[PDB]
RNA sequence: AAGCAGAACUGGCGAUGCGGGAUGAACCGAACGUAGAGUUAAGGUGCCGGAAUACACGCUCAUCAGACACCACAAAAGGUGUUAGUUCAUCUAGACAGCCGGACGGUGGCCAUGGAAGUCGGAAUCCGCUAAGGAGUGUGUAACAACUCACCGGCCGAAUGAAC
RNA sequence: GGCUUGUGGCAGUCAAGCGUUCAUAGCGACAUUGCUUUUUGAUUCUUCGAUGUCGGCUCUUCCUAUCAUACCGAAGCAGAAU
């Protein structure tokens, strides 16, 4: 799960004689796997709609690749997280080139900024920011900045030997 | 934007019934002396200020009617008001400027000339002279009253008045700057 | 009677910037910088060489002192195309690093033949250097 | 529990070990700080203890009441004839 | 002889200055947070007691 | 002179109520449960807010004793005695008990407390908008009285009254609301049609 | 929150020569020299037309982005200081006991003496820092004037004769003695 | 309350070594004839010490850091330390800061006071003028006076403030 | 000796009030969060083929929750004394 994989899953009830052709729900759903991806399918309509794994079946699940991996996008992302102390509804941006590595740095920045794991975190919406100025953050908005151009400087260089004949400079 | 919402309708309600503007300076002059120029011209001219840029913003909005307020545009600079007249301006000229002297100085400012305390008889109970102890003043008791002994100066030429020492001239009543009403400039059409 | 500040020249993560990948199935290959995700990752783009057009760390990835004109964003025809107008492939083959780069990888292709041939050489170009000091 | 009652410690702890010293010429371990400036002279000398007497002098201490009064004063009589200089020894100086 | 200017200038110094309500430390007298860290950076500072 | 109150925090017996098998439950520090403007209509205090605990406790009598009276003085202090209605919604009915070796060790009656609930109310004020912030501050300078974690949470429903501040005044407009003494009444599409004409006359126009 | 780039700006004025090496800087005016060793910062300085210095920092957190303001205000006081001058006035204060303030050389080492403060017998003696130049203004009572290059030595000189007149188990709301800075300005300024 | 006393179900120790938890009857893993080879569990891979000073995103600087499943401790309350976020409000129709100007008249508002004139206090808290100025934000006086603030206006020149 | 900390002892948070005026100079009710093991309870894990028992004397060392001394901050600190 170096990489998450987003998937839609449909499911519905199982048809019965009263109500045949149950309503087909429709979820987005980021796991490693289809095993995860119909585990979280579940637990949100467990969430949302009278309807379980028993009472229910899984009609599709397939992947959604993301329409083009190679452009630079910024992402809006609205999740829902339980703290130590209660829920809280939060808004995050993300400057990425896919869906599922957004949702990648969402869930790491997440962990690491208020100690909240994949346990705790709902997923209420990623969307993408099409256009400049609906940005609002500043560590997103600073990246738009025309012809950005920014040095690394300290470079510091990993040798494979144990000892160096050099004094090596931190030089970029 | 609830208040220059009826801000920008009363300046051009001024602006196009009224055929003089008067543009007038403020600098030192306090809300009594306001008052008593609105109770010495109600109905001859009108003062109408609160300088801002709702000033500016509003005449520049104005210049899609009127391309001779622009000479107006440079002007609002500096603490000034508006006067809206159709008197002779030699006249309003003269009510706006005979009120000079206000409310005695403020203890803190900068006294531009140089100013001093005479060796007359003052007027005041003999009990009040730690004042002029405080100074220096030399001071003697004449018929029950304290008479100065020496033409002293109390404070010289650019420099700022003591808090300690603006109590004196508080009691005798010199204040060589208050100032009144200035004006900077007269539009006629 | 002049200022005199050190400039310290430094290499830029910039569009157009021209980079060597030194990890990964790359691995040594030439790419270009055609847009910044973060502080520490870049898009890269290295059509000459079959990079893919991929999303990268910084980290994995050594700038080189090359850069030339490419627009914001621009796709991997659009990368070839100017790749090719810049003629990077020459102005990176002229430098000592790929010079460096291309003399460790025949020396590591030297066979036991040709490196009894490089130590009789040796000794031949030896003897007349040794003889060039003594006579200045 | 405490001492329920302290007293001072009994000895300096700064003397330890009570034990025989190492030789009957006490070594000198510390010398003054050298002067470049003054010229060469000995820092020490070598004497031996003959005894005590007394003396009388007059005491030069203004505000003490004895000022410009007689005390006696216990002295100790060291017996120093001029040693002879055999030697020189040199000392570098190391990171031990 | 006290000199009233003098004794403002004095007064900056010595007087007019605010005290932590828990460290007891002698701070600016428009400061928000105390500056030790013993007090945690206390927000509860009070003004220092004039004389008289 | 009486035992702190980290004996008796959590929820540890069962529930021990005053009742025929105990008998001997001494009187409770707090007897007055509704404060301030307690005959107000229900369309004079709109605004409810909420002191909810956090934690799964107990809560003594002394201790809401203690709130209220530091709650109830803040808000007369600085908005009236008239311009809130301060209704607490917990009643101290647990008895804690004290033992004062171990044979025979059945404790004596020692205290009352309430036992509370994540999300339970302890605390409730209707007011107007106009005191929001002063409501707030005297229900969260009554939090320091109280042990664990509470809240202060600003309800969208009308009042006291379980419907929104929308749902409660489009029955408003319509007939379907009448005033009480402190409460009122809705009109509901059941029972007999001759006494849903006597009460609610303004509805069916 | 890693601001990518945030930089400041120096003016240099005609006279004055900005040389910066590493993190040593060194400026020259018409007054005099002054170096600095801002090795502890960790930015980076960039000359644009011989009138202008900027100082930026890449990739700064919120203290190191706050330090950058300060160098850019020592290099600025470096500037101030050599075409300007740092010139503090301070004052004497004191009740019933004049206090005696002289220069005194004792084998060349320009202390500042101080005695009679509050009746004391004792003799305060603040040294002189090098650079700072010692005067005792006349048309003023009780005014001592203290002039250098470097705000950083005048400063910390004025703060050394005024610290060393404090006032030890007394309340120091009534005794206000002592010799206070009452101004801090510039020599060559009119 | 207890490494306290007493029950229910199950699993253990006792009766049992082995790998891990430094150490330990009960915890985790796994139960054991003698060996070889391989792969693992729990636990780990700077060095002690076998095994990446691995890769990646962030957070933290502690003049008592932290690295504790059982387990060998820490709480309420706080911090413009720093990070991330929620809600509300203001701002180029020149927002927040700093500095500069003015902060009036009826009126020393009605009472109550020994006296309280905006500032011991009770109840009210209205319009006149204005851009604006409270029947007062503080310091003061016995009461005055005086100084100060809210409120607005000179200046720039871009975002800011509050509660969480 | 070990566990616990009701009780004892020592702290803290809030702030109705005291302090002529003023919550917090100094205190501080109603509540409430803690720490310690120099009290006393509670337990009965070790010791009954024995660990010599209270106090005092003697002597050493340790802790800080500091009475004095050192240097400081605050006060309803004028000095002095606190
Ligand atoms: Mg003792
Ligand atoms: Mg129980
Ligand atoms: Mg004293
Ligand atoms: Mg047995
Ligand atoms: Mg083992
Ligand atoms: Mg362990
Ligand atoms: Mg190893
Ligand atoms: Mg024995």
């Amino acid at each position: 799960m170096a990489h998450f994989k987003e998937y839609q899953v449909i499911g519905r009830r199982l048809p019965t004689e009263s109500v045949p052709e149950p309503k087909l729900f429709r979820m987005r759903i980021f796991a490693s796997n289809e095993v995860i991806a119909k585990s979280r399918y579940w637990y949100f309509l467990q969430k949302l709609h009278k309807v379980k794994k028993a009472s229910g079946e899984i009609v599709s699940i397939n992947q959604i690749n993301e329409a083009h991996p190679t452009k630079v996008k910024n992402f809006g992302v609205w999740v829902r997280y339980d703290s130590r102390s209660g829920t809280h509804n939060m808004y995050k941006e993300i400057r990425d080139v896919s869906r599922v590595a957004a949702v990648e740095t969402l869930y790491q920045d997440m962990a690491a900024r208020h100690r909240a794991r994949f346990r705790s975190i709902h997923i209420l919406k990623v969307a993408e920011i099409e256009k400049t100025a609906d940005v609002k953050r500043q560590y997103v908005k600073q990246f738009l900045t025309k012809d950005l151009k920014f040095p690394l400087p300290h470079r510091v260089q990993k040798s494979t030997k144990t000892f160096s004949y050099k004094r090596p400079s931190t030089f970029y | 934007r609830e208040k220059k919402a009826e801000y920008f309708a009363k300046l051009r309600e001024y602006l196009e019934e009224y055929k003089s503007l008067f543009v007038v300076g403020v600098d030192n002059v306090s809300s009594q002396q306001m008052h008593e120029v609105r109770k010495e011209l109600r109905g001859r001219a009108v003062v109408l200020m609160g300088k801002n840029t709702m000033v500016r913003r509003a005449i520049r909005g104005f210049l899609s009617d009127l391309p001779d307020f622009e000479k107006l545009l440079p002007f609002v600079k500096g603490n000034v008001g508006f006067v809206f007249t159709n008197e002779p301006l030699t006249e309003i000229k003269n009510v706006i400027v005979s009120n000079r002297v206000a409310a005695p100085a403020r203890a803190g400012a900068v006294a531009p000339e140089d100013i001093w305390v005479r060796a007359v008889n003052t007027g005041m109970e003999p009990g009040k002279t730690s004042f002029f102890q405080a100074l220096g003043v030399p001071t003697k008791i004449a018929r029950g009253t304290i008479e100065i002994v020496s033409d002293v100066k109390v404070v010289d030429a650019g420099n700022k008045v003591g808090q300690s020492e603006a109590s004196l001239l508080n009691l005798l009543n010199i204040s060589p700057f208050t100032f009144g009403l200035t004006v900077v400039q007269v539009y006629d059409n | 009677t002049d200022s005199i500040v050190k400039a310290s020249n430094w290499r830029l993560v910039e569009v157009g910037r021209v980079v060597l990948i030194k990890k990964g199935q790359s691995a040594g290959k030439l790419a270009a910088i055609v847009e910044i995700i973060d502080q520490k990752k870049v898009l890269i783009d290295g059509p000459k060489a079959g990079v893919p057009r991929q999303a990268i760390n910084l980290g994995q990835v050594v700038l080189t002192p090359l850069t030339f004109a490419l627009p914001r964003g621009a796709r991997t025809a659009t990368v070839s195309k100017k790749w090719a107008a810049a003629a990077v492939c020459e102005k990176w083959a002229a430098s000592s690093w790929a010079k460096k780069i291309a003399q460790r990888e025949r020396r590591a292709a030297l066979t036991d033949f040709e490196r009894f041939q490089v130590m009789v050489l040796r000794k031949q170009k030896r003897y007349t250097v040794k003889k060039a000091l003594a006579k200045a | 529990s405490h001492r329920k009652y302290e007293a001072p410690r009994h000895g300096h702890l700064g003397f330890l070990p009570r034990k025989r010293a190492a030789s009957i010429r006490a070594r000198v371990k510390a010398f003054p700080k050298d002067d470049r400036s003054k010229p060469v002279a000995l820092t020490s000398f070598l004497g031996y203890k003959a005894g005590m007497t007394t003396i009388v002098r007059d005491l030069d201490r203004p505000g003490s009441k004895f000022h410009k009064r007689e005390v006696v004063e216990a002295v100790t009589v060291v017996d120093t004839p001029p040693v002879v200089v055999v030697g020189v020894v040199g000392y570098v100086e190391t990171p031990r | 002889i006290i000199e009233p200017s003098l004794k403002a200038l004095a007064s900056k110094y010595n007087c007019d200055k605010s005290v932590c309500r828990k460290c007891y430390a002698r701070l600016p007298p428009r400061a928000t947070n105390c500056r030790k860290r013993k007090c945690g950076h206390t927000n509860q500072l009070r003004p220092k007691k004039k004389l008289k | 002179a009486r035992r702190p109150a980290r004996c008796y925090r959590y929820q540890k017996n069962k529930p021990y109520p005053k009742s025929r098998y105990n008998r001997a439950v001494p009187d409770s520090k707090i007897r007055i449960y509704d404060l301030g403007k307690k005959k107000a209509t229900v369309d004079e205090f709109p605004l409810c807010v909420h002191l909810v605990s956090n934690e799964l406790e107990q809560l003594s009598s002394e201790a809401l004793e203690a709130a209220r009276i530091c709650a109830n003085k803040y808000m007369t202090t600085v908005s009236g005695r008239d311009a809130f209605h301060l209704r607490v919604r917990v009643h101290p009915f647990h008895v804690l008990r004290i033992n004062k070796g171990m044979r025979g060790a059945w404790g004596k009656p020692h205290g009352l407390a309430a036992r509370v609930d994540i999300g339970q109310i302890i605390f409730s004020v209707r007011t107007k908008d106009s005191n929001k912030d002063v409501v707030v501050e005297g229900l969260r300078r009554a939090r320091y009285k109280f042990p664990g974690q509470q809240k202060i949470i600003l309800s969208k429903k009308w009042g006291f009254t379980n419907l929104d501040r929308p749902e409660y005044l489009k029955k408003r407009e319509a007939g379907e609301v009448k005033d009480d003494g402190a409460f009122v009444k809705f009109l509901s599409k059941k029972g007999s049609l001759e006494n849903n004409i006597r009460e609610f006359p303004e509805y069916f126009a | 929150m890693k601001y990518i780039q945030t930089e400041q700006q120096i003016e240099v004025p005609e006279g004055v020569t900005v040389s910066i090496k590493s993190r040593i800087v060194k400026v020259v005016g018409p007054r005099g020299t002054l170096t600095k060793n801002l090795k502890h910062i960790d930015v980076t300085f960039t000359k644009v037309n011989n009138q202008l210095i900027k100082v930026a920092v890449h990739n700064g957190g919120r203290k190191h982005v706050a330090a950058l303001r300060t160098v850019k205000s020592l290099v600025d006081n470096m500037i101030t200081g050599v075409t300007k001058g740092y010139k503090y006035k301070m004052r004497y204060v004191y009740a019933h006991f004049p206090i005696n303030v002289n220069i005194v050389e004792k084998d060349g080492a320009k202390f500042i003496e101080v005695r009679n403060f509050l009746g004391d017998k004792k003799i305060r003696n603040v040294p002189v820092r090098d650079g700072v130049t010692i005067e005792f203004s006349t048309n003023v009572k009780d005014e001592i004037v203290l002039s250098g290059n470097s705000v950083e030595d005048v400063s910390q000189n004025a703060a050394d004769l005024q610290q060393i007149c404090r006032v030890r188990n007394k309340d120091i709301r009534k005794f206000l003695d002592g010799i206070y800075v009452s101004h801090k300005g510039f020599i060559t300024e009119d």
